């Protein structure tokens, strides 16, 4: 499959009053190392991010095309976009090609423009919506990602244990499969302020 | 008030009046056709007459009445050139309605289509505005009787007592105080006043062969083209 | 067909459009219309009177709401009113496909006036004499908007349209102060309906829609006689 | 992913589960496959979720503009004709499994939606991979012209029976009740399948995680 | 069928396009705008068309519209006919961001709109654009860029611009107070205030009847600032108060 | 001025003179008629010969559509061939989708759509051609129809076109619509057309004949003029 | 699309709104040019600048290539279209036949495109003209002209715009084959031309020079005063 | 009364086309001569100023190898017809492998001469002089803007057209040779030229089977000038 070329796992773990998202730093081809610089998470709008896992062309395509539609939205009316309209906007573009569909695993981690309510969603390449308050992940390993959330993650968590849990999550899970590694970048956002942390893996 | 070609095309005057379709209002008087419609409680009646140049006139082509569907039917006025084409457009709208939607047509949306069609042709003056007047009846459940008339101005309106044509100003003005009041409407009562309103301007009391009279009552909802036999029975019934 | 589509309506020596001046003259000779944005919601009244007793208000309506939460009134001809309403209903889906959410008030005015202003530069005829009044309730504060043929739209609490639109508005300027409620808006709507009356205070000579933050509510003339019988 | 229902005497009762996953791995226990159409009609999704949602949004689009223009309650066959026409044009390219039902003034109507567009009227229909045991419980235990309460018990037992049988059926139970004077969408209902408590505490603490760079971005 | 069109495109016996004259009259009627010199900032001033106090004015900026985050433009002309160009140029600047993922220097953007503005002129006898608009913003090269659009297709861009017949009296005041850096944003505030005081016939120069906007360069913000009426009130009051100190020469 | 120029633009009287200019243009054409008995429909046309002008049998106004339907035209000859060819190939569409004969009543609706549409658009003009349509069949019967430049679809048991029209069809009422046998009515109408449409103005003329009905079993062709010479076998003694 | 007759042929021998649109070029600002074996020069006046703002962007001379200089007259809009259209041509001739654009190839494009732009209906002719100044490959010079009908012709010197007969009569001193033996004599020739053509002077004068492969340079308002100093002093030296 | 621009005349003919036929009378003067040794021709460049460069103005062009052409009145529209017809001469060499015949240039140009129409665009005022030598020997051909083609032993266009042909009718004969055709034509050319004869006033255009192309070369025309 094409999803085994670039790979990548975007882990968005929501806390109590805040939402966090994390992704691997490594960008390369299969097991051959290239560079850790490329970040698969991109900032979109104000107090909102999006994770992407898949073909880097479609990843940057969603980055530039969402920036297109979002700029038209914010430049028409100055109101900040709501996450529900954003998800319907993402599922719209992914459904525009039924027989031509691109390869991506969009994961949106954002806040509420009006209030402190966080948001999480993970859609397939055809834009299958999932709206929950717990967590959203898209990546390679099926057993490891959701398995660490079942073994650790709880509905009510503070940012201290949120980063520590997602740390060992990105450790005991991502390090299982060699296609993702070489460091992990973490983005935790809340109405108060935005915080960004990073991690480290083996350099082999 | 007129700038350039304004007099010959459709735009708005200083008062905003259209020059072309006001000629279409006097485009009805060609032929001298007068169609009156009286819709009663359970029934709706149409009455119209004809002109006969000579005996070579065919009795099959006499009928000026049109039938949209088996339930609903129509009557036209003015120049017959625009009426036959506009009726064929109603055939296309009714056939496409049952096709894609697959249920009974309210006859209100059909009058919405024709109202916009004659309006869209009034928009651009490089095609003929089609000033023909569109008059129908209707049959629909829970709404009782239905009669709708699509005027060439691009809007649709119709009710119990409604009519359009050259002499309908006189007759319907008499029908103002004559109809209601309280007057109850039966079959022979609605057809009687359909004759009396014709007797206001004409009062010829000619044999039934000349009139084109449709009537639709709700027992079997299907509208039926009338035969001169039953009208002759109603003609001797209205003579006291 | 021909397909000329040329712009034939052109600039006057003063710079304005004489055809649009004829359009505003069709609005100035239009039927009396008024609406009031106050507090919770917006109230629409205007007037409808048949040419004779042969017509009734139970079937054909001069006021058809654009959405369940968004109503609309207007001045001028009905045929072109239902035309721009038909385009407004279609355009509502072009919005709803991407958003999957209802639509803000001004969001209609932006795209409707854009198509209307496009229809000016475009060939054939123009916006004609239909000046539409768009209202609705969103984000907790409702809105009342009106545009013109040239596409210029403004926001306010209340206005008068059609004939005697200046006299009725000067009466609404002294009556309307601070904020008003739905009952008070309907009350002074009877006052501006009694301006050109004719048919005020009678349920069959007018139609009253009302916008609310819970969504637009269209009441039959029965409720128009309820509140006003007994008027004021 | 199983949708089924039965039409009782005075109305229609439908049901669905929330379970949509892939394989034996537990992923999403909560999913809403019952989608809005209009006050008189609901819809139950299956197969591909995103494609059937865009289809039910176009059907709700056509019924929104038409019912608003007509001002009356449309018939179920009005959307069924466009449903069977659009899916027939693709000849089954987009997999579509839906339950089309509703109660109008003419009474209840039920139509089975297939990717080819073939629709037949039945008192009860079962769609999805859990349609085997559901049809078996229905066909065996069904009697015509049941009341609303007995239909709720039949739908509850039929959907709960297909849970264990089918591989992808389970988690929450959704109820859909359609009638002339009442419209009931009841979610959730009952969750027979769960997952127990953790065997031990792996809960993380500070000092075992090395942080390279911690960036602070104040807002406002 | 050739006599219906008025030949707005076709040349005129005067040796030039005849409709462009009436186009310059369309913008030259009721349109009131200006520009201020750019030194570490820039500001904008216009006239509010609304004389009705009952209006809501919930749309924030009235005559000024924001095409880009760091770059906006003043506009003068028919509202909706300008609003078509607002979203059009906004999409042209958006398709440039869709290309390079980087903002748009105003130079090639203004010339692109000029190539669009000549469309109605050069074919079909179409009605030319009755809207002439200004340009403001900032770029990595020339810093603050203040340009001007003309119906003839030229970009008449200056750091001090004039729009309208009433503002034509300010050009003499612009060159009378003319300086370069030197001028503070505050000095340009009093400069444009005296511009309206000389041009606009409103008694006492009411602050709520005229539109004022500013712009600043911040890293990496570069905010286009819509201002509350509080600072404009005290600005024009402090302005004519400084003029009360400028009449002491007698 | 010039309210009559464009066909899409009305006039203060409520019509367009382009149709009226085309109407009286057909009046300059020679005799074009039709008559239908119970056994068939008789057709005839009078050819006007200016000088020689050419060989006999060339470019006759009598045309054909299908085996059961044919054209007798009037007015401009080229546009007559145009609408004749359009109605000629139009029957092939009904023959392709179905495979039986096209009803003449609804075949005139097509020409009604063509002529009316050409009056709708301002770019094109109305056609200055009229014509007669008639036919007979065992499963259909005798239907004669008349279409003019105004796009009117109508018919009579008999009709006339050209200079002498109302005076030519007056005495035709002596010939019955049913009881008469169109085989003998060939020479019966031949005596009328020979006497009427006065030839004292232009002495050189010629006469054509055709027929359709049951005797030919729904076949429309020319009843032979060279056989029995039924045209002048009688009418030579009718005027004296 | 849009169907209509731009201009029709009159028995007088020419069209109306095309040949009369030459007045749109005749009413434009004065523009001239001089080719040379060493350095090529040109000039323009009547800038009508406010002098208080930045006029650098209204410049009437652009470059498709460093060796190609565009000198035009008339309104700016059609000039900018001539710029971008010739940019598509010079770039297409950059892609195909990599070597730079010859003057006959660009004049054929600009002139014949305008001609076929006057041919098809629904296209209004440009109200502008232009004349090319530059250096052909292998050191040869170039100058040509453009017509509203799209005809190109090469002169010895370029005098056009307002007062074309006045400056051409002033070229009586330019007919000397000794001009220009040096670049200083070429700029002195433009100095005498710009002083005579037309209203001038000291501010609105705008020009530039290019010598061989060296790119064109626009001198600041400093040496321009020096060339105007020695040109004005030459009248005192001629006594 | 401007109607449709395509309207006929009551005499009659096309309005706009006949107006352009009168517009040919202001063009340059060019005279071709048909001679068994070859088809010659010449034109007056009509110097508008002493600054004029001689090689920039040419009224004669070369279509095919042995086929030449001339222009009249308006230029650029004819210049487009020149190279556009050359594409059809190369497409002629595609299938037929040989040079296009001089008579077939009529079908290659005059057929497409006026295609103009309002929909799917304006006529031309230029008349062409077709020189060349086909397999049958020298041929001189001429066409009008309307597409009407005629074979002429000598044809003049532009200003001197009526005057040059009226004077040249006497000097032309079936025995005219090449050198005689050149020096007897420049007598008319020096009569129909306003400026004093020089190398920049007129150019020669010749086509011969054995000497080509040629066309003609400069500095030889000056040798014929001293032979005036």
């Amino acid at each position: 499959s094409i999803m085994s070329y670039n790979g990548g796992a975007v882990m968005a773990m929501k806390g109590k009053n805040c939402v966090a998202i994390a992704a691997d730093r490594r960008f390369g081809i299969q097991a051959q190392m290239v560079t850790t610089d490329f970040q698969k998470i991109f900032p979109m709008g104000d107090r909102l991010y999006i994770g992407l896992a898949g073909l880097a062309t479609d990843v940057q395509t969603v980055a530039q095309r969402l920036k297109f539609r979002l700029n038209l939205y914010e430049l028409k009316e100055g109101r900040q976009i709501k996450p529900y309209t954003l998800m319907s906007m993402v599922a719209n573009l992914l459904y525009e090609k039924r027989f031509g569909p691109y390869y991506t695993e969009p994961v949106i981690a954002g806040l509420d423009p009006k209030t402190f309510k966080p948001f999480i969603c993970s859609l397939d390449l055809i834009g299958c919506p999932m709206v929950t308050d717990d967590f959203v992940v898209s990546g390679t390993c099926a057993e490891q990602m959701y398995g660490m959330c079942e073994s650790l993650w709880e509905p009510n968590m503070d940012p201290d244990h949120l980063f520590e849990t997602i740390s060992q999550a990105m450790l005991n899970a991502v390090d299982r499969d060699a296609v993702s590694g070489m460091g992990v970048i973490v983005h935790i956002i809340e109405k108060d302020k935005i915080t960004t942390r990073t991690l480290k893996a083996r350099m082999d | 008030s007129s700038a350039g070609f304004d007099r010959h095309i459709t735009i708005f005057s200083p008062e905003g009046r259209l020059y072309q379709v006001e000629y279409a209002f006097k485009a009805i008087n060609q032929g001298g056709l007068t169609s009156v419609a009286v819709r009663g409680k359970d029934c709706a009646v149409i009455v119209t007459q004809k002109k006969v140049p000579d005996k070579l006139l065919d009795s099959s082509t006499v009928t000026h009445l049109f039938k949209i569907t088996e339930n609903i039917g129509c009557v036209m006025t003015g120049m017959t050139a625009d009426s036959r084409s506009q009726v064929q457009r109603a055939r296309y709208e009714a056939a496409n309605w049952k096709y894609k939607y697959g249920y009974e047509i309210p006859v209100d949306m059909l009058c919405k289509r024709i109202a916009d069609i004659s309006q869209v042709y009034t928009q651009n003056a490089e095609m003929r505005p089609l000033g023909c007047c569109m008059i129908l009846i209707g049959i629909d459940e829970e709404q009782g009787p239905q009669v709708y008339k699509c005027d060439p101005a691009g809007y649709y309106c119709g009710f119990k007592a409604t009519a359009a044509g050259v002499k309908q100003t006189e007759s319907t003005s008499f029908l103002e105080k004559k109809v209601k009041k309280k007057f109850d409407w039966t079959f022979e009562q609605t057809v009687e006043t359909a004759i009396t309103c014709l007797s206001t301007v004409l009062s010829i009391d000619f044999k039934p062969s000349e009139i084109e009279v449709g009537v639709v009552t709700v027992e079997n909802p299907k509208f039926r083209i009338l035969t001169e036999a039953e009208i002759d029975a109603h003609l001797v019934a209205l003579a006291e | 067909e021909r397909g000329y589509s040329f712009s034939l309506t052109t600039f006057s020596p003063s710079g304005k459009l004489v055809q649009i001046e004829y359009a505003l003259a069709a609005v100035a000779g239009g039927a009396p219309s008024v609406g009031i944005k106050a507090a919770n919601g917006v109230v629409l009244a205007t007037e409808k009177k048949q040419k004779s007793i042969l017509y009734d208000e139970r079937s054909v309506h001069k006021v058809e709401p654009i959405t369940k939460h968004i109503g609309l009134v207007y001045s001028g001809m009905g045929p072109d009113y239902r035309v721009l309403v038909h385009r407004a209903r279609k355009l509502a889906q072009q919005y709803y496909l991407v958003y999957q959410e209802p639509i803000p008030t001004a969001q209609l005015v932006q795209r409707v006036a854009s198509v209307m202003q496009e229809y000016t530069q475009s060939g054939g005829v123009r916006p004609f004499g239909v000046s539409l009044l768009i209202c609705g309730w969103n984000e907790g504060r409702p809105y009342l908007f009106q545009s013109d043929p040239s596409g210029a739209y403004f926001a306010w609490k209340a206005t008068a349209m059609g004939k005697n639109y200046v006299n009725g508005k000067t009466f609404l300027e002294k009556r309307y102060n601070e904020d008003l409620e739905l009952e008070d808006a309907i009350h002074t709507a009877i006052l501006t309906l009694k301006e050109s009356f004719e048919g005020q205070m009678t349920e069959d000579n007018i139609e009253v829609g009302i916008c609310n933050e819970a969504g637009f509510r269209r009441l039959t003339p029965t409720e128009v006689k309820d509140y006003l019988a007994a008027i004021a | 992913t199983t949708i089924a229902g039965v039409v009782y005497k005075d109305g229609i009762v439908l049901g669905a589960d929330t379970r949509a996953t892939e394989g034996m791995v537990v992923a999403d226990k909560n999913c809403s496959k019952i989608h809005f159409i209009s006050p008189n009609i609901y819809c139950c999704g299956a197969g591909t979720a995103a494609d059937t949602d865009m289809t039910t949004q176009l059907i709700s689009s056509n019924l929104e503009l038409h019912s608003l223009s007509t001002g009356r309650l449309p018939r179920v066959v009005t959307a069924n004709r466009m449903l069977k026409q659009m899916l027939f044009r693709y000849q089954g390219y987009i997999g579509a499994a839906l339950v089309l039902g509703g109660v109008d003034v003419t009474g209840p109507h039920l139509y089975s939606i297939y990717p080819h567009g073939s629709t037949d009227k039945l008192p009860y229909v079962t769609m999805g991979s859990g349609s085997l045991a559901a049809m078996a419980v229905f066909e065996d235990k069904f009697r015509p012209d049941m009341e609303e309460e007995e239909a709720k018990n039949l739908v509850s037992e039929a959907i709960a029976a297909g849970i264990f049988n089918d591989l992808g059926s389970g988690s929450n139970i959704d109820l859909c009740v359609i009638s002339k004077n009442k419209l009931d969408f009841l979610r959730p209902y009952t969750v027979p399948n769960k997952k127990g408590t953790r065997l031990g505490r792996y809960r993380c603490e500070k000092g075992t995680t090395a942080v390279l760079t911690e960036k602070i971005t104040p807002l406002e | 069928s050739r006599r219906y069109d008025s030949r707005t495109t076709i040349f005129s016996p005067e040796g030039r396009l005849y409709q462009v004259e009436y186009a310059m009259e369309a913008i030259g009627h009721a349109g009131t705008c200006l520009g201020i010199l750019a030194n570490d900032g820039v500001l904008l001033a216009a006239e509010r068309r609304n004389i009705h106090k009952l209006l809501d004015e919930v749309f924030f900026s009235e005559k000024i519209y924001k095409l880009n985050e760091d770059m906006a433009c003043s506009v003068a002309g028919i509202t909706s006919d300008a609003n078509v160009l607002t979203n059009e140029l906004r999409l042209i600047a958006q398709r440039y961001l869709l290309q390079y993922q980087e903002p748009i220097p105003c130079e090639q953007l203004v010339t692109a709109l000029c190539d669009i503005k000549q469309a109605y002129t050069q074919f079909g006898g179409k009605r030319p654009f009755g809207v002439s608009l200004l340009y403001i913003g900032w770029d990595k090269h020339y810093g603050f860029q203040l340009y001007q659009s003309d119906p003839s297709g030229n970009y008449g861009g200056w750091k001090a611009t004039c729009i309208g017949n009433n503002s034509a009296a300010a050009v003499s005041m612009l060159k009378q107070d003319y300086k370069e850096g030197e001028m503070t944003l505050k000095s340009a505030l009093a400069l444009a205030i005296k511009v309206l005081n000389k041009t606009m016939d409103v008694s006492k120069l009411s602050a709520e009847k005229v539109e004022i906007a500013t712009l600043t360069r911040e890293n990496g913000k570069t905010v286009i600032r819509v201002l509350k009426q509080k600072e404009v009130e005290q600005l024009i009051k402090k302005h004519e108060e400084e003029e009360a100190k400028a009449e002491r020469e007698k | 001025t010039g309210y009559d120029l464009s066909a899409s633009t009305f006039s203060p009287d409520g019509r367009v003179f382009q149709v009226e200019y085309a109407m009286k243009a057909v009046e300059n054409s020679s005799t074009a008629i039709g008559i239908r008995c119970k056994d068939g429909v008789v057709f005839g046309v009078e050819k006007l010969v200016l000088s020689k002008l050419y060989e006999e049998g060339s470019n006759k106004r009598l045309f054909n559509v299908d085996r059961h339907v044919g054209m007798a035209v009037a007015g401009l000859l080229a546009d007559a061939r145009s609408l004749a060819d359009i109605a000629r190939e139009e029957a092939s569409n009904f023959r392709s989708n179905f495979g039986y004969n096209i009803p003449l009543k609804h075949l005139a609706d097509r020409v009604a759509m063509y002529v009316h549409a050409y009056t709708l658009y301002s770019a094109v003009r109305p056609f200055g051609c009229s014509f007669m349509l008639g036919s007979y069949s065992v499963n259909d019967g005798a239907q004669l129809y008349m279409i003019d430049p105004s796009g009117v679809s109508y018919g009579y048991w008999g009709c006339a076109i050209g200079k002498a029209r109302q005076a030519a069809k007056t005495e035709i009422e002596k010939l019955q619509m049913k009881e008469m046998t169109c085989r003998d009515i060939v020479k019966e109408v031949a005596k009328i057309i020979y006497i009427v449409h006065d030839e004292v103005k232009d002495k050189a003329f010629e006469l054509e004949l055709s027929w359709v009905g049951e005797l030919t079993n729904g076949r429309h062709e020319i009843v032979p003029k060279d056989i029995r010479e039924e045209a002048e076998k009688y009418a030579k003694e009718s005027l004296k | 699309s849009y169907d209509r007759a731009i201009t029709v042929f009159s028995p007088d021998g020419h069209l109306f709104q095309v040949e009369y649109a030459q007045e749109a070029v005749k009413k434009g600002s004065t523009a001239v040019g001089v080719r040379g074996r060493d350095i090529v020069v040109l000039g323009v006046e009547k800038k009508s600048v406010a002098k208080l703002q930045d006029e650098r962007t209204v410049r009437k001379i652009c470059a498709l290539d460093d060796n190609v200089c565009m000198a035009f007259a008339g309104l700016t809009a059609d000039a900018r279209i001539v710029i971008n259209r010739a940019r598509v041509e010079c770039q297409s001739h950059r892609l195909t036949v990599e070597d730079p654009v010859t003057v006959e190839y660009i004049t054929r494009y600009i002139a014949s495109l305008k001609q076929r732009y006057t041919q098809s209906n629904g296209r209004r002719p440009f109200g502008i003209s232009a004349l090319i100044v530059g250096f052909d490959f292998d050191g040869t010079p170039r100058l040509y002209q453009t017509d509203p009908s799209g005809t190109y012709h090469a002169w010895k010197a370029n005098a056009i715009g307002r007062g074309a007969k006045s400056v051409r009569e002033f070229l009586e001193k330019n007919y000397t084959d000794e001009a220009i033996e040096t670049d200083d004599l070429t700029i002195k020739l433009v100095i005498k031309a710009l002083l005579e053509v037309v209203q001038s002077g000291g501010k609105n004068i705008e020009l530039a020079v290019m010598r061989r492969d060296q790119s064109l340079k626009i001198l600041n308002p400093e040496e321009i005063e020096k060339y105007v100093a020695e040109i004005e002093k030459e009248k005192e030296e001629n006594e | 009364y401007d109607r449709g621009v395509n309207t006929f005349s009551p005499e009659g003919r096309l309005f706009q086309v006949e107006y352009a036929i009168e517009a040919i009378k202001l063009g340059s003067t060019a005279i071709g001569i048909q001679t068994s040794e070859g088809v010659c021709l010449a034109v007056e460049k009509r110097i508008t100023s002493p600054l004029m460069e001689p090689s920039s103005i040419e009224k004669i062009v070369e279509i095919d190898a042995h086929i030449g052409c001339a222009m009249s009145g308006l230029i650029a529209d004819a210049k487009t017809l020149i190279d556009k017809a050359r594409v059809e001469t190369q497409n002629h060499w595609f299938t037929y492998n040989e040079t296009m015949t001089v008579e077939s240039v009529t079908q290659a140009v005059s057929n497409l001469a006026l295609q103009f129409g309002e929909e799917d665009s304006r006529p031309f005022g230029v008349a062409l002089l077709f020189g060349g030598v086909d397999e049958k020997g020298p041929q001189l051909f001429h066409m009008d803007p309307s597409g009407t083609f005629v074979q002429c032993d000598a044809r003049a266009i532009g200003s001197a057209s009526e005057g040059a042909q009226s004077s040249l009718q006497e000097v032309y004969h079936k025995s005219m040779t090449l050198k005689e055709a050149i020096k007897s034509s420049l007598i008319i050319l020096k009569q129909v030229m306003e400026e004093k004869l020089n190398a920049t006033n007129i150019e020669l255009a010749t086509v011969q089977p054995g000497q080509n192309f040629h066309m003609f070369t400069k500095e030889e025309l000056e040798e014929v000038i001293k032979d005036i």
